[PDB]
């Protein structure tokens, strides 16, 4: 049992960890009570990695649930499977954080981070042996950016050696709350770059783009995108949820992804993606997953792959086809294109097969990459934030809660210096 | 869409195969430390085999039998004439020959200077040549009557060395009283198929033949690079110093009344046959992990009775320029598309 | 008798050492309960098997093991499986948590912690020895538990046992069935910090065992399962010499007399004939000819490469059946002649030969197929140093970017053993070469 | 070819065919213990750069 402890943070965190939960309790067989009804034993073998059993017989999502205002959340509770969290891990405040990273980070945030804490700990204590945390978020307005940065390094302080790893929306002005969304990210991608081990990027322009093109929906809403996060999430953590020899753990997992410590910043995609409706009905052949999957259409950080090169890839397969057929598959796309996977990483190229399916699907695909083209997320953001900052437009909503000129340049530098260190490692 | 590396840039042959690959439409070169490649245009040195046969989900073919350089250098040639039971000291299509190490460095002085000895009392020609695999192109050759010359020639050195009898009778081609040595390019396949090339080639002197005088190696040696240089005929006869298999036919046939295909060929086919066959169990690749082809180019000596000598086999062979488009295309289709498909009148005789 | 301590590392070392004593026990009989119906000596005896199994009052047979993983769900199967009962806790080690592949925190972070506990265990064996011959190490090269605790054991049994000889059953590291893309970091790591502490080594190539699962046993997909078995044959075949009456290599020091001239040159090669599918409906039986002639074939050998091209300074035939060796002796002769076989100037041309009468033993419900006669060929050649020529230059690729350094450096280790344990192979792969010109 | 040592049992036959003819405990320990040093120095310069 290495259990790991999840914490979402925010209106975007709590959202998308509400939804992350309502499909993996499904696919654990956990209903809203927490009581189990599943058909196979596979389902509780490594339940307790995100579950705990707190009496007879429960299951409780090691989850914590945290906003500085309590809509979102009283929302979460009124949700189909609020009452499945544990009440005493609702952790809020009241102000709100008005889509400002310093407040969540420097001001009313700090007021209520001791207790979000006091709850870490809670559950931390209770784990025979503790992986490390997952946190959901976005880096776009207050709480999830600022607070949610705030909270990383406060429990990096606490468990210096445990793997920290976060789900992080990067926002886009396709999908746009406020103008300040540059300012709010560039300061959390600089805390994330020196606090976390891995970073899933999923951005909002590619989960939008995806849903207007692919899916042919005129228009989306947060709901539209959300499901294609939660299906993600499902996805990528299906190593650590089931049995498995590869990626079966947080440490694991980073020691294979990770070449380099700053650049941990991966590209999601999934498979498959329909249109409704005519198609849907007709199960997909192995080579159909694996040509979606490394589809740049099915990428979930709008970054175009073949600008850049793989440093590392994992694949996942679910459920139930060949390990021949997917083995020949996935030595076929890297066999043809293989100009766009670095040859100074020798079969950086890893895959991993699970036999339960996601809900309402026979089979499907989770790809995650560390590409270099991750570069062109940062650099679009990168421009965004200094086109407001030579004017030092709506700076006064920060320096107002106590920041200084000289954090936003030292913040604005350190994003830049990521872009260079990616580009350094495409051109080797 | 099949893969390939290009690890000799200097190939004269490969690079026209390459571009030929290319053409296919159905051919992707990568960059040369890349592993995830169908075939290898290897390097002539130290070409890495061992790293090959090892990447999953990829048929691997090199242009290259590892092995092969026992027939392929002066001094592994000989020795491997000499101990093979299949071709023994006792074989009539290669010259005496004897490996003799420098003084300063197992050997055989003592054995060829008994066979000099006995050749010398006996009135017999005694005529012998010293070369190695080290002559870069027309030097580190020395025609000689006396023993004493020679193995002073191979001292003065530093690499191993052969002795081998000089043919002192060469049939001469008329007009020009002149010595000419035959290039043969096989090619042979995965499945060690052995496939003779329809062309061949003649590498003529354009100055006649003098037995009096061993020290101007004009005459005496072939070698298009020595003709280029220190001869004054060079290009008379023939463009180049080259004559084809058409031509030097309907001579033999005009002036020896015979052809080609009776008087040499034969004897040609015969002697890369028994090579090839001799090494084949070393070399083979039919049930190794990845799989080798190679073109060869085998030098004759004909002498005045019709009788053919092996001379040398080369590992990495150019071509004539007039013949680089058929062979190059030939390779293509018997030795890698035999193993990668793309989507009559051979031109190779398959011994 | 002399008895051996058998020690298994990591997933792979607990895993094929699961399967080997499985196949042990069918070998000599031994029911899952560990009662051994035919040994007449209750509670008690020196017979040949006893060097592998000691006995309790209670007619108990225990096999003389102990398995080590830094994470517990593997050995829980042990704990837990068919054989379950044969062993007891303080034979089983485990920890919390996994070295994740990394050589380091399995060496340094890790190994520090429960290192001494180990020996602890390894030692409450080895005073029930009266006169204990040394150990056989099972583990694999990619994992973190695998090579860095297990280095960190060979430098420790060098100590608590100077004069015992140690032996290992490597598993190289194959990316058809890899979990980690820096397998070649921790492979030239543990062979670096092994090298002086170990006599003799056996590699086995996960490539090389997972083609012949595909081409013979006509498995589709092989699993580890799959992979266990077949291997557990090898190394039956290996230790059967030291489990069963005979003259050959009937102790632990005649490995490295009868194998390893060279000191450091201590990976013999193996090759295994015949691997028959048991769903097979019919299969002809290879006479003794055939399966001698197919220990000279490259698709039959442990790790890939070819001994055409290098050179043989031990050969050791090794027959389980019905053999003879007049039937041999004809094989070898033939065999002679057609295939192509240089020693060194400095060792003699031939073969040791050692015949098992009892043809090998198959796990009932497994993919190999019973046969009547069987041979397993160690052979020291410099061939094998094809296999360290592919793991250095994958090491080198990666090091000169230094990726994954990090993981490394951030356990404790310095950047420093990495070149120095390169230039360590480096020189291996120029004593090969040496000798085999 | 010549055969020798030829030794028979009941179980099975053997014979020749001739074709033709260290660290210390302290040492180990002090390394141990260096790079258990050298975690150490990392991380209190991490939580050195936290408190900061
Ligand atoms: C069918 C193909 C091309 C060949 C036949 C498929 C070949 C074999 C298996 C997988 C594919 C690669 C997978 C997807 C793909 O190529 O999608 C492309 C576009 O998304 C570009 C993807 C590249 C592929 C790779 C591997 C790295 C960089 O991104 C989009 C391609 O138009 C889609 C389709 O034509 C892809 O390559
Ligand atoms: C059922 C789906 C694909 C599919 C199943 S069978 C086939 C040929 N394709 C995927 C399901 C993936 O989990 C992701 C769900 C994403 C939901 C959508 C964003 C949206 O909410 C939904 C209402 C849709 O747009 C469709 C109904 C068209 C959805 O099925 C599209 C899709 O590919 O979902
Ligand atoms: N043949 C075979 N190889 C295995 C087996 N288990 C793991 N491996 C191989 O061993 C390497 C992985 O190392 P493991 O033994 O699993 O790892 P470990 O020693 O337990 O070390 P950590 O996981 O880091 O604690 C890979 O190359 C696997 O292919 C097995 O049961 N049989
Ligand atoms: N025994 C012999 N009798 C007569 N002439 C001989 C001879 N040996 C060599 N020659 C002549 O000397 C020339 C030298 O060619 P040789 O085969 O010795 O070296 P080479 O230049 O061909 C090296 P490589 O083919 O490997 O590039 C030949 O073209 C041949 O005409
Ligand atoms: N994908 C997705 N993005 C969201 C959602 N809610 C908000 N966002 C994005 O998150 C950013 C706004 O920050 P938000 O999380 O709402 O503010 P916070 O409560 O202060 O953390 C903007 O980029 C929004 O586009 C959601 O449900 N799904
Ligand atoms: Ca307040
Ligand atoms: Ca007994
Ligand atoms: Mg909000
Ligand atoms: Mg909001
Ligand atoms: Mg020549
Ligand atoms: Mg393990």
């Amino acid at each position: 049992m290495r259990e790991i402890v999840h914490i979402q943070a925010g209106q975007c965190g709590n959202q998308i960890g509400a939804k992350f939960w309502e499909v993996i309790s499904d696919e654990h067989g956990i209903d809203p009570t927490g009581s189990y009804h599943g058909d196979s034993d596979l389902q509780l073998e490594r339940i307790n990695v995100y579950y705990n059993e707190a009496t007879g017989n429960k299951y409780v999502p090691r989850a914590i649930l945290v906003d500085l205002e309590p809509g979102t959340m009283d929302s979460v509770r009124s949700g189909p499977f609020g009452q499945i969290f544990r009440p005493d891990n609702f952790v809020f405040g009241q102000s709100g954080a008005g889509n400002n990273w310093a407040k969540g980070h420097y001001t009313e945030g700090a007021e209520l981070v001791d207790s979000v804490l006091d709850v870490v700990r809670k559950e931390s204590e209770s784990c025979d042996c503790l992986q490390g945390f997952q946190l959901t978020h976005s880096l776009g307005g207050g709480t999830g950016s600022g607070m949610g940065t705030l909270l990383i390094s406060k429990i990096r302080e606490e468990y210096p050696d445990r793997i920290m790893n976060t789900f992080s929306v990067m926002p886009s002005p396709k999908v746009s709350d406020t103008v300040v969304e540059p300012y709010n990210a560039t300061l959390s991608v600089h805390q994330l770059v020196e606090n976390t081990d891995e970073t899933y990027c999923i951005d909002n322009e590619a989960l939008y783009d995806i849903c207007f093109r692919t899916l042919k929906l005129t228009t989306p809403t947060y709901g539209d995108l959300n499901h294609l996060v939660s299906a993600t999430m499902s996805g990528v953590t299906t190593c650590l949820r089931f049995p498995g020899q590869l990626n079966a753990d947080l440490r694991k997992l980073a020691v294979n992804m990770v070449p380099f410590p700053r650049l941990h910043f991966f590209m999601p995609g999934f498979a498959p993606l329909t249109s409704r409706g005519s198609q849907q009905y007709r199960a997909l052949t192995v080579p159909e997953l694996t040509q979606q999957m490394f589809d740049s259409k099915n990428m979930m950080a709008a970054c175009d792959p073949r600008h850049g090169r793989y440093l590392t890839v994992a694949a996942i397969f679910r459920g139930r086809m060949s390990m021949k057929e997917v083995d020949e598959q996935m030595l076929n796309v890297q066999n043809k294109n293989s100009s766009y996977f670095v040859e100074w990483i020798p079969n950086n190229v890893k895959t991993a097969v699970c036999d339960i399916p996601p809900r309402g699907l026979k089979m499907s695909a989770t790809f995650i990459g560390n590409s270099t083209a991750i570069q062109e997320l940062f650099k679009r953001i990168s421009e965004q934030f200094t086109a407001m900052f030579r004017r030092k437009a709506f700076l006064h909503w920060y320096t107002g809660e106590g920041m200084d000129e000289m954090e936003f340049t030292e913040a604005e530098s350190n994003m830049n210096d990521l872009v260079s260190e990616y580009q350094q490692y495409q051109d080797a | 869409m099949y893969t390939f590396v290009v690890r000799d840039e200097n190939s004269s042959v490969y690079a026209e195969v390459s571009r030929l690959l290319l053409a296919t439409g159905q051919w992707k070169r990568l960059r040369k430390d890349n592993p995830r490649f169908n075939l290898m245009l290897g390097e002539r040195n130290r070409l890495p085999f061992g790293r090959l046969g090892h990447e999953p989900g990829l048929v691997q073919l090199v242009n290259y039998y590892r092995g092969a350089d026992k027939l392929c250098r002066k001094a592994s040639l000989v020795k491997l004439i000499k101990t093979s039971p299949e071709l023994s000291e006792s074989c009539t299509w290669f010259p005496e020959s004897y490996v003799i190490y420098p003084t300063n460095l197992t050997d055989e002085r003592e054995v060829f200077l008994a066979a000099y000895n006995r050749r010398r009392e006996g009135r017999e020609g005694n005529v012998w040549i010293a070369k190695s695999s080290a002559g870069a192109k027309g030097e580190g050759i020395l025609i000689s009557s006396e023993a004493s010359e020679l193995l002073d020639f191979i001292d003065e050195q530093g690499q191993v060395h052969v002795i081998q009898k000089y043919l002192e009778k060469p049939l001469l081609l008329e007009p020009g009283h002149r010595k000419f040595d035959i290039r043969s390019w096989v090619l042979v396949d995965h499945l060690y198929n052995i496939y003779l090339y329809r062309e061949g080639v003649l590498r003529t002197s354009s100055e006649p033949y003098n037995s009096a005088n061993f020290q101007d190696k004009t005459c005496h040696l072939t070698n298009h690079c020595i003709q280029k240089e220190y001869s004054k005929n060079y290009g008379r006869y023939e463009e180049g110093n080259e004559m084809f298999f058409e031509e030097f036919n309907q001579y033999l046939m005009d002036a020896l009344n015979t052809t080609l295909e009776n008087s040499i060929l034969l004897q040609i086919k015969h002697i890369i046959r028994s090579c090839l066959m001799c090494i084949e169990p070393a070399i083979s690749t039919k049930h190794l992990h990845y799989q080798s082809f190679q073109l060869f180019g085998f030098d004759f000596m004909v002498d005045e009775e019709l009788k053919v000598w092996l001379i040398e086999v080369n590992g990495a062979p150019a071509c004539a320029q007039k013949l680089y488009a058929e062979l190059c295309q030939g390779i293509v289709d018997v030795a890698i598309s035999s193993v990668f498909p793309l989507a009559p009148t051979s031109i190779f005789i398959k011994l | 008798m002399r008895e051996c301590i058998s020690i298994h590392v990591g997933q792979a070392g607990v895993q094929i050492g699961n399967a080997c004593w499985e196949l042990y026990c069918l070998e000599h009989g031994i029911q899952p309960d560990g009662q051994m119906p035919s040994d007449k000596t209750i509670g008690g005896g020196d017979d040949s098997f006893n060097t592998f199994f000691s006995e309790t009052g209670a007619g108990k047979h225990v096999p003389r093991a102990v398995f080590v993983d830094l994470e517990p769900t593997v050995i829980d199967e042990v704990r837990t499986g068919t054989y379950r009962q044969l062993f007891h806790p303080e034979q089983l080690i485990t920890g919390k948590e996994d070295a994740a592949n990394n050589y380091a925190r399995g060496h340094y972070t890790i190994g520090k912690e429960i290192i001494d506990l180990v020996l602890d265990r390894i030692r409450k064996l080895a005073d029930q020895c009266t006169g204990l011959q040394g150990f056989l190490v099972f583990h694999s090269f990619g994992g973190g538990t695998g090579s860095g605790f297990t280095s960190l054991l060979m430098e420790r049994l060098s100590v608590d046992y100077g004069k015992k000889s140690k032996l290992e059953f490597s598993i190289y590291p194959a990316p058809q069935v890899s979990t980690a893309v820096v397998e070649p970091y921790n492979s030239i790591l543990t062979t670096h910090t092994t090298l002086e502490h170990s006599d003799c080594a056996f590699m086995v190539d996960n490539e090389a065992i997972y083609d012949i699962c595909r081409r013979n046993l006509d498995i589709e997909r092989p699993t580890y399962t799959n992979l266990n078995r077949l291997i557990s044959q090898i190394v039956s075949s290996i230790t059967a010499s030291l489990r069963f009456d005979g003259a050959l290599n009937v102790d632990l020091t005649e490995f490295q007399t009868n194998l390893v001239p060279y000191p450091r040159i201590h990976f013999p090669l193996a090759t295994y004939a015949p691997v028959i599918s048991a769903e097979k409906a019919y299969h002809e039986q290879l006479s003794v000819a055939e399966i001698t002639n197919a220990c000279f074939e490259p698709a039959n050998q442990m790790v890939k490469c070819d001994p055409r091209h290098g050179k043989y300074m031990a050969c050791c035939l090794l027959y389980r059946g019905d053999v003879v060796p007049k039937d041999v002796n004809a094989a070898i002769a033939t065999i002679k002649t057609k295939r192509s076989i240089q020693f060194v100037d400095w060792c003699p041309t031939g073969f040791k030969v050692g015949i098992n009468y009892q043809p090998p033993t198959v796990v009932p419900g497994g993919d190999l197929a019973k046969v009547q006669r069987a041979v397993c060929m160690l052979s020291n050649t410099t061939a094998i140093a094809e296999a360290w020529a592919r793991l250095d230059h994958k090491f080198d690729l990666m090091y000169a970017k230094r990726a994954f350094v990090h993981w490394y450096v951030g356990e404790g280790m310095e950047e420093g053993e990495f070149s120095e344990a390169r230039e360590d192979m480096a020189a291996l792969e120029k004593d090969y070469e040496e000798v085999g010109v | 070819m010549e055969v020798i040592e030829l030794n028979k049992c009941t179980s099975g036959q053997s014979f020749e065919v001739i074709l033709k003819p260290d660290p210390s405990l302290e040492e180990i320990q002090k390394k141990l213990e260096a790079a258990e040093e050298r975690r150490k120095y990392q991380e209190a310069e991490l939580l050195k750069h936290l408190a900061e």
